């Protein structure tokens, strides 16, 4: 819970966790950065955003990155064009409208 | 024993103090081991 | 009781913790337990006693706080905490006994004397501290009903019973069959004699059994099994079972052949051993069935075929006995055991005071009735009284 | 090992401090382990069982570390750490379990289970905690090749032996000397007979010896030593050496004489008690040798006189016979004493998951097989699982 | 005495506690008082030994403090600390064994060796830590003058005593009345016989007394009470009182009628209990009381009539016993038990290391004489070196 | 089990309260539960059955909450509501019966399907609504470990047995004394019977004794003890006790004398009624002990006379008898009477679904088997089954 961990203070296990690559869901309402960028998915830039919780001790700078790829995306050719499969590690929760 | 065992009333050890047959009587119907075994010894003693 | 409990805990680490020359990094947190301890009785009336001969005693608390200013105890600090220890341990010693003297038939486990009611109030929960011995960790265990677990050297689970069983006799007990037995603590000897020493027997095999319930399941016991019972080997003079005569015993021992001890859980074997002698394990069980039998043996000596006749005249009576002790073990319930002093410490304190003979135990704390009839209410009653004398048991020496 | 005692140590301390009401200050240090436990924990997977009928199970650690309190912790704390604590525990129950239903013939003081192993990597070395346990104590002395210490009350040191040795014999069995005995658990009783009552002897004096070897050597031993052998003492009927038939004892007790008690080390006589009966100590053997006598009583009364003449027919056979039990004492191996649970909890944990024999212990954990056999890789085999044994204990009742 | 098991103490929780990897939070106080207790010891120099072979030793101590700023730690800091605690170790069981192996007629309690002379001054004090021991426990209440107290598990009161009263006796040993007993460790067999049977005592009963006293006063003592005597039920050949010839004794055992046991305490009745079996409990007792009768029985079946006769020619003789064992008791001097080996360490230095027998205990430490006449001289000099020997046990294995 | 009680109190709550018409101010706080209750349950899976021929079922909860704005309800509103009540009954329905058709021979208090155990989880724990029904009010009591009872009309605590004892017999049963009875549900009958009608007996009186021991003890009964066993007052002809032939029992009723009813709970008389008939109360007992006597009419007019003579032809034979039944009572544990419908709840689910017979309960769930071995194990497994058999019943009818 990114609230109860502002609150608290202590980052232990945030750090220990983001050091060590180990699954993990921060749950709060973030406000996410949406790119529409196959060259940016393929560059894996939705990884480098965590980095600054264990250099700061704040999650109020946290900024998920949604990938919103679609045909009025500019780099769509790329995952038209070629044989593979989209892929992100992280996920936004998030809901689709009514 | 029958103090340590059971802590009789005041009203009870004063009676059997005296020796009163109203409480050892009590005490036989109540069925105490220790009054009975006292009493039987008694009348066993009591041969000839 | 946890409260009660943690004032004792806190009173023995006190007394242990707090003498002079000792760094205050070794008690600074035991003296913040002292404190807090402290300032929750401080302001508070507390009555004891007033049954049998226990005497009414008042206890007011208003006392300081001890001091934190110091890098090392001297001997005053040592002084002033244990004059106000004294007093502690005083009060904790007769709440401990006036709830041991006390029984109840409903809500056995709750808190009986006036002292132990008050302290089970919400504002002395502050003080806890840690609940680390057996018995207030079964305590608290069965108080969330988990699995408790009670370790006894030699658990006392067996009543007293010396008896006899004939399945032969006659007026004049001349040529009887049976079998013999002493239950007593954790420990019983079986022996089943035959006059005739099965000349008659198909097979020339005589069977015996012996049937012990426990009134409480134990697990994880050691147990001790010998082949003959030393406790019937000799002459006796035994009363009738009527009791009108007696009749006369002139055992010779054999060895028990096909010995069979099966330890059964609500009737299903959970164990079983055969000709099998020395230190056995029974990891559940309720109830001990002990088989042997009396074969005459094939091939006699002289010596032994003037001893076995055909005839009825017989002098010596073949017999095959059994020893089984339970060395330790574990059970749900609390037992007085060998090793504990806790059925003697609520039995010296009732008797001491002469308390008068209450609506549960029975008189006197009288082991072979309370194990006899076993009923949870009882359970109930004793546990508490066992926690009671276990944490009086941690100051009073 | 060291980290599943870090574990269950660990465990046993939240359980017993993190209670309602406790100040923050006593349990300070026991969360910051309990953090760091959860910490090296979180995103190990772990597997359990999968031998006899002990059901395969996966733990996986997912939990947050526990919170804090300003002064005084209460029923939501508890309740949230207990949910943690209540996952943990039954993982190193089923750790420990996994590791005493094994063994290993080469390398038993080896982990043998996958969760050990994963334990003792690296990794996990910041969960150790202290070790404060004798077993866990003795097995850092024993992995350091430091002397170790066990002490036993009535330890288990002698195979279960009755058997008896007749140094003159003759086919009718009717002029027998020798001497019978009884080596069970912690006792040994030994009584020599002679059935011409030394008539016919040198200084009319029989001498009899029993010579009973250890497998493990016992320090600082206190041992009670009484003159008689009650099991020996009443009438038998027991089978010859050969099987083929039986044959009469109806012995008649004498004092026995010269009684010498040798407590010998590597066959060299450590300690020597002469006619000395009731409490001795042996600070250091491997054999014991008790050696006595029956000397005929020089002026016997018409009664006495009636038992032995001078010709064959010997109706009352004369026997001295000796008792020694070692009350305690202290082993640098393991052994099955009569107040512990470790033996019981081994062989529960086997019988009751079915476990199939192994390489290494005798069938069902019998005690007299692994006493008389009882190899390094056995002790090695035998020291890891009672350790295990001991660790799972402090969490399980 | 206090600053040795203070020594004993921080030493032993540096070989628990101080270990590889664990937190520095959890040994952060263990440190400061192993630090404060080097430099509490840094520039002294000690002697000890030069009794018996006890080899002169000599100790300095300059040893540097241990670090403070490790996070977790390390082989390193382990190694480092382990050197310290060697040579510390090696000094606290010199001390001990040289104190163990003193004695003093009077002011036994002081220290005795000048190691431990030297560690009782006030410089030393600051090496205090915690006295939680149960036997330091008793020495600190010990010095402070309030009550103390030992829990023991069959505990070693009766001094041993292995005799035969005759009441009724002739040179012919054929019609005999008395009593025979053993009081051995903590159990008193006792057996009252009559070889006519009571045919002429008056009401057909034969009275029979038993007192066994105590050094020491128990409490709060859990005992079993049985009600036939095992070691005294088989045929004996006794010598006579003088010793000039030997008496037949071919028991046949009735039930003990009209048995009472009593437990007082300075000559005044505390306990009673009539004709009751298995548990009791006698809550303060220094004297016990055994009285039980012989009656003939009034009705016997032919083979139990044949057995007593009207005239002289007594075969079988009647006699009836009791056993009593003593499970646990709490007493405020200290006793050998079953249980602790303390007895058998203080016995076992003196017997390696051939210290020459004092002016004190009886030579090689018996038992038997020191409980026979324990002088209050030996109670002193026996709690001081079985403290001392505690001490030295929670270090050396 | 609370999670479980609590949606089953809430759909019926729905079901009642949620009708056409209705002030939302009646409703309100169930709308509340109702919506907490869906979001609770949104998004979780869940599997039922596959026990016997129990259909295996899997639950989805993708619900939308109920409206909370309307002043009174509509049709609208009832008919949204009922489409989510149906499936959640159902829900609740096969839940139930998985839990009923289940058992466990350790631990059989807690849940044993896996849809109960997924909602023993705490995130469930937010549907708690109401514990106010008998059976869960007892339950929440038991885990708080405070009294708990049943109370019970007419409870069949009696295991059916009907069966006579003959103490005088003869192969041609011409001349009998004994007692027959009939112990079954909540009633005892009970007649003494002699042929001879005492005629020489001493003082012509004869003495039955009956005692019934229960598995479970009963407080605050009501009972009606009335004079006559109208069961064994007709002319029977019964089979032998070994079955080999057949007797007859031509009855003529007498008054039974000195009528004495004790109530004894371990083996102490707390209630004792002596010649009352009518409405008696036993506060608690655990055992039911009937003395009654047949005493000869001292006078007798022709008629009777002739009835009874004094030899051995005996057409009538005299029986006296007593009737027990206990109309109401507490327990504390759950047992089966006339008014509830659990038992038959649950046996009608397992002979429906066909279960298998499992390791705990007796085939069929005889009552009398279960009631006659009422174990530990039983009584917890019962306990659960008939809590979940009353939240079934608060839904299906
Ligand atoms: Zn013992
Ligand atoms: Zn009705």
């Amino acid at each position: 819970n990114l609230e109860e961990l502002m609150r608290t203070g202590s980052y232990a296990q945030i750090t220990n966790m983001l050091l060590n690559n180990q699954p993990v869901a921060l749950v709060g309402a973030l406000p996410f950065v949406t790119d529409s960028s196959v060259i940016s998915l393929i560059a894996i830039l939705d990884a480098t955003v965590f980095a600054q919780i264990v250099k700061l001790r704040k999650v109020d700078t946290l900024k998920p990155i949604l990938y919103k790829i679609n045909s009025d995306s500019n780099d769509f050719y790329l995952v038209a064009n070629y044989d593979w499969v989209p892929i992100s590690t992280t996920k936004v929760y998030k809901q689709v409208p009514v | 024993n029958l103090n340590d065992n059971y802590g009789i009333s005041r009203q009870q050890a004063f009676n059997l103090l005296r020796s009163d047959p109203r409480v050892l009587r009590e005490f036989i119907n109540q069925d105490n081991p220790i009054i009975r075994n006292r009493i039987e010894q008694l009348i066993m003693q009591c041969r000839l | 009781m946890d409260v009660l409990y943690s004032l004792s805990k806190t009173l023995k680490d006190a007394r242990d913790k707090i003498v002079e020359g000792t760094l205050y990094s070794n008690v600074s947190d035991l003296i913040q337990q002292f404190n807090q301890m402290i300032i929750t009785m401080n302001g508070n009336e507390f009555q004891t006693g007033g049954i049998g001969n226990l005497p009414i005693r008042n206890w007011n608390f208003n006392f300081g706080l001890l001091g934190t200013t110091l890098l090392n105890l001297d001997a005053n600090y040592v002084e002033t905490a244990r004059n106000t220890i004294d007093y502690f341990v005083d009060f904790v010693d007769n709440v401990c006994m006036d709830e041991m003297v006390r029984e109840s038939q409903r809500n056995g486990i709750a808190p009986q004397s006036d002292s132990l009611r008050k302290l089970s109030a919400i504002k002395f929960k502050r003080i806890n501290f840690d609940n680390s011995s057996e018995y207030i960790e079964n305590w608290n265990l069965q108080n969330r009903r988990q699995r408790t677990g009670f370790t006894f050297h030699k658990p006392n689970i067996f009543p007293y019973s010396a008896s006899f069983t004939l399945n032969r006799s006659q007026p004049a007990h001349d040529n009887l069959m049976g079998t013999m037995w002493l239950n007593a603590g954790s420990e019983i000897q079986v022996a089943g004699f035959d006059y005739s020493c099965a000349i008659n027997a198909p097979a020339n095999i005589q069977q015996f059994e012996h049937i012990v319930p426990l009134r409480r399941v134990l697990t994880t016991a050691t147990i001790t099994l010998l082949p003959d019972a030393e406790r019937f080997s000799f002459p006796r003079v035994i009363n009738s079972a009527d009791g009108a005569t007696t009749w006369f015993f002139n055992p010779v021992i054999l060895r028990p052949n096909n010995v069979e001890v099966e330890f059964l859980l609500n009737g299903q074997i959970i164990n079983t051993y055969q000709a099998r002698f020395g230190t056995i394990v029974a990891r559940n069980f309720d109830t001990i069935r002990l088989s042997f039998q009396l074969m005459r043996p094939p091939n006699m000596t002289p010596a032994v075929a003037v001893l076995f006749p055909n005839a009825q005249p017989f002098e010596h009576h073949a017999t095959v006995g059994l020893t089984l002790r339970i060395e330790s073990a574990v059970c749900e319930s609390v037992l007085a055991d060998a090793s504990e002093t806790l059925l003697a410490n609520v039995t010296s304190v009732r008797q001491e005071y002469a308390i008068p003979v209450g609506p549960v135990f029975p008189p006197g704390m009288n082991w072979t009735d309370l194990i006899t009839n076993y009923s949870p209410s009882r359970e109930d009653n004793l546990q508490r009284v066992f926690t009671v004398a276990s944490i009086r048991s941690m100051l009073i020496k």
